[PDB]
């Protein structure tokens, strides 16, 4: 398929599409997502690697090095423990949506959870919880940074 | 339950967007977990020109189960029953988060064109289903009338 292949999940174009062992393929956020209720596949219900998230099988490794150089001149990012992750592109997609037309917030779907992205004092929480805080900012893409959306780079 | 209310909001979008023939759905009020839908019964079905109304409530963990899928409208058939239950694989163990709400609506559609008589949720019409075409036919049309118009 020259195509991205669609994510059975979220029926969205796959975003860091991962391989199960059964070569079934989803968002790697939507496999995480899943992976709170102890999901198996959810095509074929076969076993999910307990390691899966620390060490997902990217259906294209090449492209998540080109996500992390791919958008040009900007990109968004959130905080980690000492640095800073790259927004997954589709919620930066929204972000940049929300941020350009001078939204004060906007919602954000993220593994399963809802959170706000708070535009005016620049943090994301859980929208359940407000406690789990992490500072976002709007940067350069040649920065530093632990990965994209928990995949290592 | 934020996985599934996305989930359902994208189906919902995409089947107002481009509905599937013979039917209409959409949510009851603001909740997005319980829809109403409607099928009119197909042209040269025995059911065309019934009006049926069904059910649909989504699990908490949707799309990992299928959605619960049931006929309000009394109908004579050999895999729906007087409860409204549709005995139907994709609504079972053959579900698949692959397949959407429309997909199933238009398998049922198809249920109602040829039914399954090797899966007899009501044995007494699924025997006449198999033993006298045009008696199954003829009561279906009398209970589209009766029950559906
Ligand atoms: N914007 C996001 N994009 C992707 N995943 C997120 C995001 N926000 C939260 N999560 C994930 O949702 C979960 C709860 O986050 P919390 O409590 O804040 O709501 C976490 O797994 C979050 O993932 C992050 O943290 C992980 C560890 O990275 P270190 O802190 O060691 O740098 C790493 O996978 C990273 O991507
Ligand atoms: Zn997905
Ligand atoms: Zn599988």
């Amino acid at each position: 398929s020259l195509t991205v292949p669609e994510c059975a999940i979220c029926l969205q174009t796959c975003v860091h599409p991962v391989s199960l062992p059964c070569k079934h393929v989803f968002c790697y956020l939507c496999v995480k997502g899943a992976s709170w209720l102890g999901k198996r596949c959810a095509l074929c219900r076969q076993e999910i690697p307990e390691d899966f998230l620390d060490k997902p099988t990217l259906l294209s490794p090449e492209e998540l090095k080109a996500a992390s150089r791919g958008n040009g001149e900007y990109a968004w990012y959130y905080e980690g423990r000492n640095g800073w992750w790259q927004y997954d592109e589709r919620t930066s997609r929204e972000l940049e949506d929300a941020f350009s037309k001078g939204k004060k917030n906007t919602e954000m779907l993220i593994a399963g959870f809802l959170y706000v992205a708070d535009l005016e004092n620049m943090v994301q929480y859980r929208r359940n919880e407000h406690g789990r805080r992490r500072k976002i900012k709007r940067d350069i893409i040649d920065i530093p940074k632990k990965g994209v959306a928990g995949l290592r780079l | 339950h934020a996985m599934a209310l996305k989930r359902i909001q994208k189906e919902l979008s995409d089947l107002q967007r481009d509905p599937p023939a013979h039917c209409s759905a959409g949510p009851v009020g603001d909740d997005l977990f319980h829809w109403q839908a409607t099928i009119m019964g197909p042209p040269d079905s025995a059911y065309q020109g019934g009006v049926f109304f069904l059910t649909v409530h989504f699990p908490t963990d949707y799309p990992f189960k299928p959605p619960k899928i049931a006929f309000t409208t009394k109908i004579y058939h050999p895999n729906i029953n007087s409860n409204g239950s549709i005995c139907l694989d994709i609504l079972r163990s053959q579900w698949s988060p692959a397949l959407t709400v429309s997909k199933v609506l238009l398998s049922i559609c198809s249920l109602l064109c040829d039914p399954n008589p090797d899966d007899p949720l009501v044995p007494d019409i699924a025997q006449i289903y198999k033993s006298d075409k045009e008696k199954y036919n003829r009561h279906a049309r009398e209970w589209t009338q009766k029950y559906a118009m």
